[PDB]
């Protein structure tokens, strides 16, 4: 189930139960055998915040450092820390806004790239007006009984 | 709007060119030849 | 002498495809049609004869399948009976051999109207079918010595070398002809029909070519540029005038998805 | 998806049949395709056809030859034996709701899901009218695929000898805004259902079109620029030639 | 007796399905094809018999005329023996099967099994006989049990096509006195004057 | 299948319809009400015998009264801790596809945190938290903006059962019929 939240993972209620539901966190037996309460939880909480900002990339296209800290549960220092990483290894590519005091998270795109989508549009409306072409013939059957 | 007529003035050659170049060859058809 | 021989516009297609079998192995089938006195031979409909080892003989047609085939043509719509029958003489011309001549005297019995057509499919490839056809003679218009096959005109003799020598002499087997075709109003835009449902593939090339405007007009200007050192260098034309009929192809082309 | 090919072979094939067997009063004529589905692109080589005979009052009475699907095995296989039966095709301009009864016969002999042609006889359409479905499990629905055109040497010789842009695309968009216009009047007309889930597709998906003007225009004006450069070297196959008739010019005033 | 084409129809309904012989009778209708089609097969070397299913299936064509049993009896095994019987779509698609045939000449024959009475208008019969008769179809109609819990259905329609024997319109009922299958048909003019019985 | 044989008389179909009262409630998948209104379900059972909830639960959904659903599901059904849950959920998918067809004019489906909060009565803080959700699930495409105070979303779902649009939409292909017929005489004269 916690597979499912990735996508609508909103970090308000993971902390919750990370401080209090461990069955295969802090507790390994089949596999890891267990070292530590520290060892299973220093990449978990550094996991979890890449679960977050995957989202907010592709969902919020800007927010404030404000909101943004409040939704992360961390500080100013350590919001740039998570973010600024994932820009290097090419995954998100946010814009911070210093002055506003925002990140956009919306790329730059050129002219030929909003022309190419605009493209791939025309081509989808021409599936649909042959797709409800050929249903009038179909529907028939039940207009014309 | 100034793309446009550069089309026109390029266009606008090509047919002086055929009216220029062709009608002197008129005389040659005619007269006898070697 | 000429005559008319009329062939429809689906048994064309028929012969062509027949003769696809193979090239080395000839290939044989039957036809349908009517008949307009003796300089009429109105071909309509072919048959496809099974295949012989045999290679085109007189051994080769059985009789037994073609019977069980015509019978089941006439609940298709099939009122004619066998005008003839059409051999394939790939990369060779247009002539009968000793095999053809002892094959078709043994349907004289059978059909005197009946005629051996000889297409030629490899050297059809030109854009017009060279084909042609040897009938028999049913007489009624000869006896002895008549003049049949009336509106002698059109091409000559041509074919190749035996049956050209003799045409008046011996008229039997063998005899030069015309080939006709004659369609309606409603087979005309049958062949049409290969020129929304292409309108789609219009603009499906443009989509590719909307990302690729950057690349596509990068490779021609870049061409146009090493083209006029040549040009300059020479002190051709021919070159640089066949990338110019490619952009303009690919300009005015491109305004029309607006 | 898949794609269909249908060969000028065929299209005649169906298409001559219509005065052949005496077809008039608005009636089909049921035919059968030859080719192979086993690939992405299914490809007819061949066809021929079949009795049918339905009344126009009465829906259940349809008569089909059973017989000559075996008499087509004893010959088309001793010439190439390549050729399996992937299904049928209809002459009639539209499909019935007898069809459906029709995949019934036709499953025991084909080794695949059959397929549905349908070939329109009155040539009053725009381009190739010629259609093709595929049955298969909705409960049972007919998947449309592009129908094209064969080139082999077997037909294009044949279409060539009998024989020998946008304009065009204007027609045929005409085409599909009056037949979901049309659609709308009669449903109206007729009360006061996968049209109206589709239907909206369109119209959130032309003042749309409006909003990328501004980032239309940038690749527009490059077109006129690659034909600036090229309206210059336009000319440069022009005088080059007036340079060489006038030396031609020459050499005449001399003879 | 003479060369001629038969076309039969088998019954199958929820009187076919329910307790009707103690060999399951849908399995002995098998047999009784097999009584008129060894009957009629040693009468001439070249006979033409269909198979038409219309009971409770739609109408649907089975197989085309032939000679030989193997291909008809495979495919009763696969057919369904729920539904009801209409014999208004299935005689009416048996006249264009007439056409079948390769000789024209052949005397047209119609034979069909109604083992339970059919829900269909009478309606449609009246103009069906009235077409069969020009045609000079032979019309052999064999009821079981029919007469009993249900009036004839069938006799309007033989009743238009009235014809002396030596054409068409042969009524027969099967005798509800207990006997052999084979038997039933052997007193009926059906295989009586053929090659075997 | 229930309805051609197998059991066909109403024994049977009140005992299903229990099934479905509560599944089509909880279901957030596909709208709330709105598969009820189609098939005929209520229609095959009777209004009393704890039946009235069933019927009482569209006006409920229509207008979005919050007081109503409190004296609408007691104490013997709400105790599920499935409900407590989407107690929540019922008023925030159809509040917000309803506020998708009031905006919409012409190409403009822009939302904003007010028109949202007041209909729902819900902090900006669960604005841009619970229609995230929806739109995680296929329901809605475009996201919204918390800097500029903008919601921009796309259209998804097809809104089945409309019936307005129809005589709407009949006049829009009338006007493209026009303005390609229009652009397509002057493509034969020049």
């Amino acid at each position: 189930s916690l597979v499912k939240l990735f996508t609508t993972n909103e970090l308000m209620r993971w902390p919750i139960v990370q401080k209090t539901y461990e069955p295969v966190l802090n507790e390994d037996d089949l596999a890891f055998g267990g070292e530590a309460n520290k060892h299973h939880w220093e990449d978990l909480q550094k996991r979890v915040i890449e679960h977050n900002l995957r989202v907010i990339s592709e969902y919020y296209s800007r927010i404030t450092l404000l909101r943004l800290n409040e939704l992360l549960d961390l500080t100013e220092s350590q919001t740039e820390t998570y973010i600024s990483d994932l820009v290097n290894q090419g995954i998100i590519y946010a814009k911070v806004n210093r002055p506003a005091k925002i990140v956009n998270f919306e790329k730059p795109k050129n002219s030929s790239q909003l022309l190419n989508e605009w493209s791939h549009n025309v081509d989808e409306l021409l599936e649909h007006i042959e797709t409800i072409g050929h249903l009038i013939t179909k529907e028939e059957i039940m207009h014309g009984l | 709007q100034v793309f446009d007529e550069r089309i026109k003035f390029a266009n606008q050659l090509h047919d002086e060119y055929l009216v220029s170049m062709r009608y002197p060859e008129d005389k040659k058809t005619q007269q006898n030849e070697k | 002498t000429k005559e008319t021989v009329y062939i429809s516009s689906i048994a064309l297609l028929k012969m062509l495809k027949h003769g696809r079998a193979g090239v080395p192995m000839e290939v044989m089938g039957l036809m349908l049609g009517e008949f307009v006195d003796d300089y009429t031979v109105n071909v309509v409909d072919v048959f496809a004869m099974p295949q012989s080892g045999t290679g085109v003989s007189v051994e080769a047609v059985d009789d037994v399948f073609q019977a069980k085939m015509m019978d089941m043509l006439k609940q298709t719509g099939r009122d004619q009976m066998v005008v003839g029958w059409y051999h394939s003489h790939p990369g060779f011309g247009c002539w009968l051999s000793s095999v053809d001549v002892n094959t078709q005297k043994s349907f004289e019995q059978l059909n005197s109207r009946a005629v051996a057509v000889v297409v030629d499919p490899i050297q059809s490839v030109k854009g017009k079918v060279v084909i042609d056809a040897f009938r028999l003679i049913d007489t009624g218009a000869l006896i002895n010595n008549l003049e049949p096959r009336q509106t002698t005109s059109n091409t000559g003799l041509l074919n190749k070398a035996n049956i050209q020598a003799l045409i008046h002499g011996l008229n039997r087997h063998y005899y030069s002809l015309n080939i006709d075709y004659h369609k309606t109003a409603k087979e005309t835009k049958m062949l049409m029909n290969l020129h929304y449902e292409e309108k789609e593939e219009s603009n499906l090339a443009a989509t590719k070519s909307m990302v690729k405007i950057a690349e596509q007009y990068s490779k021609r200007i870049e061409e146009e540029k090493e083209l006029t050192e040549e040009e300059l260098k020479t002190r051709p034309k021919k070159h640089l005038s066949e990338t110019a009929d490619e952009t303009l192809e690919n300009n005015i082309v491109s305004v029309l998805t607006a | 998806h898949e794609k269909v090919t249908i060969a000028p072979l065929v299209l005649l094939s169906a298409l001559d049949h219509y005065e052949r067997t005496q077809t008039k009063e608005n009636k089909r004529c049921v035919g059968v395709i030859l080719g192979d589905a086993n690939s992405s692109t299914i490809r007819v080589t061949n066809s021929f056809a079949l009795p049918f005979e339905e009344d126009e009052k009465n829906s259940d009475v349809w008569f089909l030859d059973h017989n000559y699907i075996e008499n087509m095995n004893e010959m088309c296989k001793k010439i190439n034996a390549k050729e399996k039966l992937i299904g049928w095709y209809h002459s009639g301009p539209k499909l019935r709701a007898s069809d459906l009864k029709i995949n019934e016969l036709f499953k025991k002999y084909t080794q695949n899901n059959p397929l549905l042609l349908i070939v329109d006889v009155k040539q009053q359409g725009v381009g190739l009218p010629t259609d093709a479905y595929v049955a298969i499990e909705q409960e049972k629905t007919f998947l449309h695929l592009p129908c094209t055109i064969e080139a082999e040497e077997a037909e294009e010789i044949g279409v060539e000898h009998l024989l020998r842009i946008r304009l065009t695309n204007q027609l045929k968009s005409l085409k599909g805004l009056q037949s979901k216009l049309k659609d709308v009047v009669e449903y109206l007309d007729k009360v006061i259902h996968t049209i109206l889930g589709k239907l909206q597709d369109v119209f959130n998906l032309n003042n749309l079109q409006k909003a990328l003007t501004v980032k239309t225009n940038d690749e527009l004006m490059v077109i006129y620029i690659s034909n600036l450069v090229r309206s210059i070297i336009a000319f440069d196959d022009l005088i080059e030639n007036k340079i060489q008739n006038k030396k031609i010019q020459e050499q005449r005033v001399k003879d | 007796m003479v060369l001629e084409a038969t076309v039969l129809v088998i019954d199958n309904s929820e009187y076919s399905r329910n307790g009707d012989f103690p060999r399951t009778r849908f399995e002995a209708q098998i047999d009784s094809v097999e009584f008129i089609f060894q009957a009629k097969r040693n009468s001439n070397p070249e006979n033409t018999v269909g198979l038409i299913s219309g009971a409770g299936a739609n109408p649907r064509v089975l197989s085309t005329f032939t000679a030989e049993f193997g291909k008809i009896l495979a495919g009763l095994h696969d057919t369904q023996i729920e539904g009801k019987l209409h014999m208004a779509t299935a005689l009416q698609i048996a006249q264009l099967t007439l056409k079948h045939r390769q000789n024209k000449v052949q005397h047209q024959r119609i034979v069909a099994f109604v083992c339970s009475p059919i829900s269909d208008s009478r309606d449609e019969l009246i103009r069906l006989a009235k077409t069969l008769k020009k045609n000079n179809v032979a019309v052999d109609i064999i009821n079981f049990g029919e007469i009993e819990q249900n009036t004839e259905l069938l006799d309007e329609f033989i009743a238009a096509v009235n014809n002396p024997q030596e054409e068409t319109s042969h009524l027969l009922t099967v005798t509800p006195g207990p006997r052999l299958l084979y038997e039933n048909i052997a007193s009926s003019p059906i295989i009586l004057e053929e090659g075997s019985s | 299948t229930l309805e051609p044989s197998t059991s066909i008389t109403l024994a049977e179909r009140q005992q299903l319809a229990y099934d479905l009262s509560i599944s089509a409630l909880l279901g957030d998948k596909i709208y709330n009400f709105g598969e009820l209104l189609h098939h005929p379900i209520m229609e095959t059972i009777v209004n009393d015998s704890n039946y009235d909830w069933l019927f009482q639960l569209l006006n409920a959904l229509t207008v979005g009264d919050f007081d109503k659903f409190d004296s609408l599901i007691k104490v013997q059904i709400s105790k599920i801790p499935i409900l407590a849950q989407h107690e929540s959920f019922l008023r925030q998918k159809i509040c917000l596809m309803t506020l998708i067809e009031t905006v919409f004019v012409k190409n403009i489906r822009m939302l904003s945190f007010e028109d949202i909060s007041k209909a729902t009565h819900l902090p900006k803080d669960n604005v841009e938290h619970l229609v995230m959700r929806a739109i995680s699930l296929g329901l809605l495409k475009g996201s919204i903006d918390q800097v500029n105070e903008l919601v921009t979303i796309s259209w998804v779902q097809p809104r089945i059962i409309s019936g307005d649009q129809i005589t709407k939409m009949k006049d829009r292909l009338v006007e493209w019929n026009d303005q390609v017929e229009k652009l397509g005489k002057k493509m034969e004269a020049r």
